[PDB]
């Protein structure tokens, strides 16, 4: 089970990762078994800065 | 595919169906309801 657990916050903050409590809540199953043994980003930025 | 062809050169439709039995299943598988009452309830297994 591939479970992506997501959950977006648009808190104020001068750094990353800032203090404050949010529960990951699942939002999408995949029952489809595969053997993930690497990973990398699709980051098709285009327009980046 | 011809009407006077006997049956050993009749059409007959083959239509293979193969259940695997991997690792992940599908859900290839329901009453009414109570309000208030004492009941047996299987709800959602
Ligand atoms: C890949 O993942 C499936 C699902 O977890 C598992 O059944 C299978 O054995 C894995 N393959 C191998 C041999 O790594």
């Amino acid at each position: 089970y591939f479970k992506i657990y997501s959950k977006h916050t648009p808190i104020n903050l001068g750094r990353d990762l800032p203090q404050g409590f949010s529960a990951l809540e699942p939002l999408v199953d995949l029952p489809i078994g595969i053997n993930i043994t690497r990973f990398q980003t699709l980051l098709a930025l285009h327009r980046s800065y | 595919f011809r009407p006077t062809y006997g049956v050993g050169h009749q059409p007959y439709r083959v239509v293979v169906l193969s259940f695997e039995l991997l690792h992940a299943p599908a859900t290839v598988c329901s009453t009414n309801l109570v309000k208030n009452k004492c009941v047996n309830f299987n709800f959602n297994g």
